[PDB]
Formats: C-alpha cells, sequence, structure tokens
RNA sequence: GAGCUACCUAAAAACAAUUUUAUGAAUCAACUCGUCUAUGUGGCAAAAUAGUGAGAAGAUUUUUAGGUAGAGGUGAAAAGCCU
RNA sequence: CCGCCUGUUUACCAAAAACAUCACCUCUAGCAUUACAAGUAUUAGAGGCACUGCCUGCCCAGUGAUCACUUGUUCCUAGGGACUAUGACGGCAAACGAGGGUCCAACUGU
RNA sequence: AAUUAUAUAACUUAUCUAUUAUAUAGUAUAAGUUUGAAAUUUCGGUUGGGGUGACCUCGGAGAAAAUCUCCGAAUGAUUAUAACCUAGACUUACAAGUCAAAGUAAAAAUAUCUUGACCCAGAUA
C-alpha cells in the first residue's frame, strides 16, 4: 500500500475482516466494535496509515501527526476511529526496531529507508552505501540529478561535485603538521544529507536493498 | 410561475384567512427552522402544506428529522412534507424493524446504508416491496393492520 | 446507555443474521409488532359453549381441523382479529386459557396415553401445564418450580381451572424445589417428563424491560444458561421410567441453546450414567400444520417454529427424546 | 469610582541614518515591548536591576480633554481589565 | 512539527501551537431624521473558517423519447375526475517565527 | 433540574374608536394562550477512590444474639360474612402493633389459609 496516494489501501479492511471471521473472540465475541492496533518500525507510514483509511472509509481527515523523522509518536494513544460500517478502530503506538539488529548490514539498510536517526550511524558510513548499491544495482540517475561528469564509486569525489553543485561550504579545523588551522572546505556534510535526502524522495530511482535474499 | 402552480394546487391561497397563512409560515420558520429561501420552495414544491393543521405539520417535520436523520435540506429537496403520515409511518417503520434501516446516532453515523428517500416513498408500493424491502406483498397487509392497533393502544 | 431491549436486539442481530441468512428480517418484524394468540378451551364445564361462540367468530381450532383431546382455538391464515377476554362460566370455571398456540405442540408431540404419571421439571405458570391438565389421560400430574412465586400462580390457574375433584390431594402435587436435583429424589417414576427449561425468551426479553436475562448485571447468568439446561435436561431424563419419552422444549432459536443442549445432554448421559436415549422422528408432525405454522425445515435435532407476520406463532423449540431402555 | 486599566470620541504630536523600493519591506538608533539567564526576594522596586533580546512609517507609539459603571461596562476570549 | 504572513493576550509565575488577520463560506434584513447611517443588498449586521490550485459524496421522476404510459399528489365515490414540461468531503507552500524538537561546523573554564 | 417569567415576539376575547352592512380594520387597558431574554432555589444516603450499576422498609430460613448465607411481600384467592362493648395483659423511646374472660346483640359456635403518619384534598348521608 501507498499511504500518500491512497494506493490498495481499500483492500485492507475485507481482508481483517474475512481473517477475523476465521479466529475466535471470547471475552469481546459480544462486542460490536472491531478493534484492530498497528505496530512497526519507525517511519514506515504507520501513523499515515491510520490518517489514509480515516478518509478512504469514513472520509473524515487526518487524525494522527505524520512526520517525516523518526519518533514522532511516543506512546500507546488511544482508539482512532477509522470506519462506521464494519466500525473499526486503530490503536496507535511508538515506532520499536529491536534491543538488538541482526547484522552491521541489515542495520545499515535500515538506515537508508530512514528507520533509525541518521546521526547515529554517522551520515558518511551511509552515504557511501548508496553509492554502492545505486551503482551496483544499475540506477545510474545521480549523474543526471547532479550533473556530475560520468558514474563513481567515490564518496570523496561525488561528494565534492554534489557540494559544489549546491554551493555549500564550512570552516573546518584541520591539523597539520605547524599547528590547528582552520581552512574553508566543501561540504561534505550537507552533500551526504542531500544526497540521502534526495534518495528517500524516490526522485533517484526506485530500488530493491534486499536483493538476491529475496529470490532465493 | 411559483404563484401559477401554487394557485392551480391551492386555489384559496388568496381567500385563505391571514390567521392560516401566518401559522403555517411561523412554524416553518420558528419551529422548523427552514431558512428562508428553504421555506419559499415549501410554499411552492408542495403547495398543499398551506392547508395543514399546524402542529400537524411540526410533527410530520419532528418524525423525519429525528427519527429518521434526514437534514432540513434532505426534507426540502424530495418533496418530503406532501406525502401524508399514515403512508410514511408504514414504509419507514417496516424497514426500521426489519434492519433495513437505521436512524443516525449522536455522531451521523449507520452501521448500514439507508436506502435513498426517493426509494422510501416515490416508489410504487408494488417497486417498495420488491426492492427496497425483498418481502411479500402479503406481509406488508397484514403489518398495515397491526400497526394500527398500536396506535389505537398507543 | 443501552436499555436491555436495545442489546437482546443488537444482540440477536449479529448472531441470528447468520443462524438464518436471509429470514432474519422476517423473523425480525414479527418479534417486535405483535404477538398471535390461541385460546383453549377448559373442556370442564362449556366444552360446547365456548366452542359455539367462537366459531361464530370465525376462530377455528387447529388441532381438531388437523386432525381431517385438547382443543385450541385460532384465527384463519393472515387474520390480525383477537379473543374476547376469558370469563367465569357457569360452573365457576373459566371459559378458556388465551396461549401462544406454538406452546400447544410441545404438549401435544409429547404423545400421552392414558394411565401415564407425567413430571414438569420446570413448570412455568399456566402454559403447558394447564393443557396437560385439559388432557383428561392424567393418573398423577407433578410440577416444581425453583422459584415460590411463580408457583403461588400456578396454583391460582389450577384452581381456576380444574375442577377440585380433579386436583384432589394425589392427582396433582405442586413442589417448589430444585429441578437439577430431581434426578436423585425420584428415579425410573414418570412415564412423561416434559421438560422446558429457563430460556432467554426472545420475544419476550425484547419487548419486556423489567428481569430481562440481558440486563448487564445477569451477564453472569446469561452464560451459564446451557450448563443449567444441560443439568435441568439431565435429570428429567434420568427420571423417565425405561422406555418413556421426554420432550424438550425452549423458547429461543439459538442453536447453542436448542439443538447442542439436547445432543449435550445425551452425551453425558451416555457415558456418566451409561444409558441411551434415541431421538423420535416428527417429521410426520411437520407436515401436519403448515398451514398454520412457519417452521424452517434445516433443524438437525427437533423441530423449530418460528414466527412470522402471517403467522407469528412462536418462537418454540420442542425435540422429544425416547430412552430406549 | 474609567487621573490605573479595557475600548472609544475630538484636538494635537514624534519617527535619524542606511538599503529597498514604492512597502502592516530590510539593517539599526530614539521610542514601544518584555524573550532567555543571573542578581534581588521586608529588595532600589508590594514585579525592580544588569545583561541578552522583539518591533521600530505603522493594526506604530505618545500627549491632552471627553464617553461607557457593577443585574453593568470593556474585551484581536486571557473568564483579561474596570485605582 | 505547528501556525499562512506584520499583528494581539493571562499589568505581578504561561508571548504560545491560543487570539486576530486578508481570502473564502453560511445565515438575517427592502429600510430614513440620535447607533447601523445623514447609509440602501457590489449595503449592513450575526457567525464560521487558512488561501490558492486538485479532488471526489449527497442531490439531479422512471420508461418510451420535444412526445405517450407507469408512477406521484389530491379529491369525488375500487371506479371516477383533478394536477404533475450539478455538490458537504478531503490532499497540499513558498516566505515568515524571541514557537516546539534535531544535526553538523566553529567556539569556548560547561 | 424544579418553580416562575405584562424581556421581546405573536395570536384570541373583551374595552374604546372608525367605518360597513352584519362586516373587515385599528387599540394609552384587562383576561387568556404561545415563545422564552431573564430571575429565584437546590445539588439524600451507604458503598480502598473513579465508570456503570446497584442497594435504603418489613416478613421467612441458616450462621446460633454484631456482619454474613438464602426466599418472598407492597397480596392473593376462598368464603359461614366475622357486631357492639369491656376485666387483665403482651410488645414498645415516642408512634404504630398484638391477645382477650365477662355482659349485650345477631344468628343457630367459625372467617379460614398462606403493609405509610400528619396536613390537605375528595366521595356519598
Ligand atoms: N513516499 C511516501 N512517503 C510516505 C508514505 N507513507 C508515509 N510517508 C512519509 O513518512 C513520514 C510519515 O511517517 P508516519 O506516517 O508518521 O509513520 P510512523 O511509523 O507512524 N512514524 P514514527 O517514526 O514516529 O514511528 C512522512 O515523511 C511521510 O511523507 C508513502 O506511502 N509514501
Ligand atoms: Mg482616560
Ligand atoms: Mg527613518
Ligand atoms: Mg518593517
Ligand atoms: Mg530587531
Ligand atoms: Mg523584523
Ligand atoms: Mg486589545
Ligand atoms: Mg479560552
Ligand atoms: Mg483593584
Ligand atoms: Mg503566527
Ligand atoms: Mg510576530
Ligand atoms: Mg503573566
Ligand atoms: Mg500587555
Ligand atoms: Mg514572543
Ligand atoms: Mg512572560
Ligand atoms: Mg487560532
Ligand atoms: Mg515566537
Ligand atoms: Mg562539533
Ligand atoms: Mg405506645
Ligand atoms: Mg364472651
Amino acid at each position: 500500500t501507498n499511504c500518500v496516494k491512497d494506493e490498495n489501501i481499500k483492500q485492507i479492511v475485507p481482508k481483517v475482516m474475512e481473517l477475523i471471521r476465521c479466529s475466535y473472540r471470547y471475552h469481546r465475541a459480544e462486542t460490536p466494535e472491531y478493534c484492530i492496533m498497528v505496530v512497526g518500525v519507525p517511519n514506515v507510514g504507520k501513523s499515515s496509515l491510520i490518517n489514509s483509511l480515516r478518509r478512504q472509509h469514513l472520509r473524515t481527515g487526518k487524525a494522527a501527526r505524520v512526520g517525516g523523522e523518526p519518533g514522532i509518536t511516543r506512546a500507546v494513544t488511544s482508539r482512532i476511529q477509522v470506519c462506521e460500517r464494519p466500525l473499526v478502530f486503530l490503536l496507535d503506538t511508538p515506532g520499536v526496531l529491536a534491543p538488538r539488529i541482526e547484522s552491521v548490514e541489515t542495520g545499515l539498510k535500515l538506515a537508508l529507508c530512514g528507520t533509525v536517526l541518521d546521526h547515529l550511524v554517522g551520515e558518511e558510513t551511509m552515504a557511501d552505501y548508496l553509492l554502492y548499491t545505486l551503482n551496483r544495482h544499475g540506477l545510474f540517475g545521480y549523474v543526471q540529478h547532479y550533473a556530475l561528469a560520468s558514474a563513481c564509486d567515490q564518496i570523496e569525489w561525488v561528494l565534492k561535485n554534489v557540494a559544489i553543485k549546491l554551493r555549500k561550504t564550512r570552516k573546518v579545523k584541520v591539523l597539520t603538521g605547524t599547528g590547528n588551522v582552520n581552512v574553508i572546505q566543501p561540504d561534505y556534510a550537507m552533500a551526504a544529507r542531500d544526497f540521502l535526502r534526495t534518495f528517500r524522495s524516490g526522485l533517484l530511482g526506485q530500488v530493491m536493498l534486499d536483493r538476491d535474499i529475496i529470490p532465493a | 410561475g411559483k404563484l401559477k402552480r401554487v394557485l392551480s394546487v391551492c386555489p384559496e391561497v388568496f381567500t385563505m384567512h391571514q390567521r392560516d397563512i401566518d401559522r403555517v409560515v411561523k412554524v416553518l420558520r420558528e419551529k422548523c427552522l427552514f431558512t428562508a429561501q428553504h421555506i419559499t420552495d415549501v410554499l411552492h414544491r408542495c403547495p398543499t402544506v398551506l392547508q395543514e393543521d399546524p402542529n400537524e405539520l411540526e410533527y410530520k417535520f419532528q418524525y423525519a428529522y429525528f427519527r429518521m436523520g434526514l437534514t432540513h435540506l434532505d426534507i426540502v429537496r424530495t418533496n418530503f412534507l406532501q406525502y401524508s403520515i399514515t403512508k410514511i409511518k408504514q414504509r419507514h417503520i417496516y424497514l426500521e424493524r426489519l434492519g433495513r434501516y437505521q436512524t443516525p446516532d449522536k455522531k451521523g453515523q449507520t452501521q448500514i446504508p439507508n436506502p435513498s428517500l426517493r426509494n422510501i416513498l416515490r416508489v410504487s408500493e408494488a417497486e417498495f416491496l420488491a426492492r427496497t424491502a425483498c418481502s411479500s406483498v402479503e406481509e406488508f397487509q397484514v403489518f398495515k393492520k397491526l400497526l394500527d392497533q398500536e396506535e389505537e393502544e398507543e | 446507555q443501552f436499555t436491555a431491549s436495545r442489546l437482546a436486539l443488537q444482540n440477536f442481530d449479529m448472531t441470528y443474521s447468520v443462524q438464518f441468512g436471509d429470514l432474519w428480517p422476517s423473523i425480525r418484524v414479527s418479534l417486535l409488532s405483535e404477538q398471535k394468540y390461541g385460546a383453549l378451551v377448559n373442556n370442564f364445564a362449556a366444552w360446547d359453549s365456548v366452542s359455539a361462540k367462537l366459531e361464530q367468530l370465525s376462530a377455528k381450532d387447529f388441532v381438531s381441523e388437523a386432525i381431517s383431546n385438547l382443543r385450541c382455538f385460532t384465527f384463519s391464515r393472515g387474520d390480525v382479529s383477537r379473543f374476547p377476554p376469558a370469563r367465569l362460566g357457569s360452573l365457576g370455571l373459566m371459559d378458556y386459557y388465551l396461549m401462544d398456540a406454538a406452546s400447544l405442540l410441545p404438549v401435544l408431540a409429547l404423545g400421552l396415553q392414558h394411565g401415564d404419571t407425567v413430571l414438569d421439571l420446570c413448570a412455568a405458570p399456566g402454559g403447558k401445564t394447564l393443557a396437560l391438565l385439559q388432557t383428561g389421560c392424567c393418573r398423577n400430574l407433578a410440577a416444581n418450580d425453583l422459584s415460590t412465586s411463580r408457583t403461588g400462580r400456578l396454583q391460582k390457574v389450577l384452581h381456576s381451572y380444574v375442577p377440585q375433584d380433579i386436583r384432589e390431594g394425589n392427582q396433582v402435587r405442586v413442589t417448589s424445589w430444585d429441578g437439577r436435583k430431581w434426578g436423585e429424589l425420584e428415579g425410573d417414576t414418570y412415564d412423561r417428563v416434559l421438560v422446558d427449561v429457563p430460556c432467554t425468551t426472545d420475544r419476550h426479553s425484547l419487548h419486556e424491560e423489567e428481569n430481562n436475562i440481558f440486563q448487564r448485571s445477569r451477564k453472569k447468568e446469561r452464560q451459564m444458561l446451557p450448563m443449567l439446561q444441560v443439568q435441568l435436561l439431565a435429570a428429567g431424563l434420568l427420571a423417565t421410567k425405561p422406555g418413556g419419552h421426554v420432550v424438550y422444549s425452549t423458547c429461543s432459536l439459538s442453536h447453542l441453546q436448542n439443538e447442542y443442549v439436547v445432543q449435550g445432554a445425551i452425551e453425558l448421559l451416555a457415558n456418566q450414567y451409561n444409558i441411551k436415549v434415541q431421538v423420535e422422528d416428527l417429521s410426520h408432525f411437520r407436515k401436519l400444520f403448515m398451514d398454520t405454522f412457519c417452521f424452517f425445515p434445516s433443524c438437525q435435532v427437533g423441530e423449530l417454529v418460528i414466527p412470522n407476520l402471517m403467522v407469528n406463532f412462536g418462537p418454540m423449540y420442542f425435540c422429544k427424546l425416547h430412552r430406549l431402555p
């Protein structure tokens, strides 16, 4: 389902209905309101899904605060009415990742989509990962978008080009052999963010980060 | 043209005393709470309303408003007043018990799709039973008799 | 804040709508509109007098017409007319009892025979108990009801409708004790044991406001009804003599409360007490009363007279159980 | 009791320099306000001081005289203000 | 993230995401000698609401086809006449902010 | 929420004028009705505290007389119709509630079985 453009969101409620019919309800067998609960990792559209169904069926409007950065929804909230005919309510909960991610790569991928705050990874051991997978998967779109000379696979080079294109520079203290000196330099940090923020916006192309793991 | 149709259906608008004309309008505006423009539609669309006891007219509006969920605009646009209470109560109540109708709650929500008010009243009895209620003709005829007794024993 | 009737209506919609499919609409208007009463003559003094007057009103005995010794007058198909209130006869006995025609069928289906002792484990006021008195084929009718107030009513009903000679000291006997305990009190004693368990009384609970089984406080009792019903049915089955017949009757349509109860009882009786009870076919009964009753023919065990605005006699579920040994 | 304060009526005032333009535009004084921290807490002060800040040609600010009064007045609603 | 923006407020613990705001929308009123107003519906008053663009609910007699039936509504008694030629909803726009979260650079006795 | 409400608004009957063939107009007021700006007053009890529920009086059974465990009554039908009067007592804060010899009178002894004050309104004689 695509929350922003309400793709395939209609189908969810019939499946939840049919899925519930097979199960038992015990203590709640007499209640006529079907209350279901949404969970997941941060920035997966979990809060948005509340609003997309809130409108698609009830045609009322946004009810849960939808935000780009992870951590917007903090505590388990009250029910939010979603439909009237089946009378379906939703419980919204904060995104939980894991006490321990499995591998350094999964954790690196899990930051690509925006699930974990980027500064916990630095945003420099992650921009590199984009160039690898972007080149590996063949999506040579950053060259055209950033008007780069030609394809490359080195962060220092591409981020040098991206920084110049965006006209962004810093005053950075470097430590030479005769003592610290402050030298104006191109923003490698800023380019990494913008390079990440373009990828996540989908203007760099469609990706399948987990590839050759799904086929098998 | 509004006067032309009004005069034909209700010739006595000119001849009725100012008491009757004022009383009908006062109810529509002071009690029913129809907007100034809507009232004109009521007078023109259903001229016969001018000949109905104010209290009787008010009841008809109340029944729809509260016991059917129709909005002010719905009543005006569908010429709801032109119908007779006896027919209204029979058709609505029949469905309200069959489970094919429901009175919107506080939120305005209904757990079933109420059929169009046109279907409730505009269509013929055979059309109403076959499609909206999917019931046999006889059962309705029996229901009409039972309905009357409840009124008598009310 | 739904009232007890609101909850009863709400609960019925979710369950019954699935049980019957597309008949729920029909079955739903019948329960909320009105009921149809069938008059039963007292057969003691006015056995002829009441019959003549009722016929002039066009009411006809459905039991007698079907045969074409109980006789109960009901109006014609689709006729909504009522019955004039019962009056005290010349002899001092009421003219007739007005009851739901459906209530009579269990009694009529119980296959009463002369010289048969009959037990009513839960004898509700009048109803089936009064009808059994009307038929002369009784020796020692017994009646019980856990509550004492209703039995007080039962005694008045008997008094006004049964001559004192028939209701002699031992001819009838009214004891207000528990029904499940009856399994031990007597055993293999009464040939026929009519057992009408306390039920949800759909038609009543919808209209009724006071003492409604669907009240939130009474939730405790409502859940446990299937358990209590099984125990009461088990008590009667033990009491019936070898080769005896019992009829399990219930006012509701909840399959959990009508069809499984009898099957349940059978298994519990089959295992714990090492006895076998075999059901008796009532299909012939089904075909006889088609004209003046509306029942859906899909009940695995027993029969179930759904209501219908054309007829409205119901709702009842009567199952007949014969003890093979 | 409207010499405080809220709003209003009438008659009057103030706004440098710089850049934009042709402005409830910009930088920033006078002026208006009171963001954040510290001091103070019978204190200089029954709400201040010192810094740091927001606006600063406008729905700006200020002066004088008049009006609305408690079952009420006033209110860009804080149940604010009315010594 | 929230609010369109400059503005406004709980003098003395809250300056804000609250209030106002142009724009948009609904309702009420056909009129003069003390307010509205020495005005007249392109006006006035009461009240709601971000704008712009984009979207879709209602509602829009039925079938023949500007024509006839079936309906509908009335009466006279089940018969006979009379009459009937488009939206309330969502989704998003830069600029600005002593608003509330976050990051990096620099900077430092934190 | 209860009790009001010549705030405004409306109608109706009078009152007072105009007219007119009876009649339609108006109205320094009175009496109604409708509308409700307002006004006055109140916020029973028991329940770790908050939803809902519930429960509050009397009678029957157990614990066995302090709180707990259970059923019922705000009557019911039957009837011989069950009078008046008057010792001594029971019960009891008060209030209410019980039993009853003797005498007289009706008849030809008998009522059998299982509950709300005062005030204020009524009804008949
Ligand atoms: N392109 C795209 N963006 C989406 C979609 N759904 C959500 N987003 C983006 O994801 C963000 C919203 O995330 P949200 O719905 O709050 O999800 P969440 O998991 O509940 N948030 P949290 O991290 O607090 O747990 C916004 O940046 C929004 O634009 C989608 O279907 N497509
Ligand atoms: Mg002043
Ligand atoms: Mg200047
Ligand atoms: Mg400026
Ligand atoms: Mg400044
Ligand atoms: Mg500024
Ligand atoms: Mg102000
Ligand atoms: Mg407020
Ligand atoms: Mg003061
Ligand atoms: Mg703002
Ligand atoms: Mg500002
Ligand atoms: Mg303050
Ligand atoms: Mg201030
Ligand atoms: Mg501020
Ligand atoms: Mg402050
Ligand atoms: Mg606001
Ligand atoms: Mg601010
Ligand atoms: Mg740093
Ligand atoms: Mg005393
Ligand atoms: Mg004596």
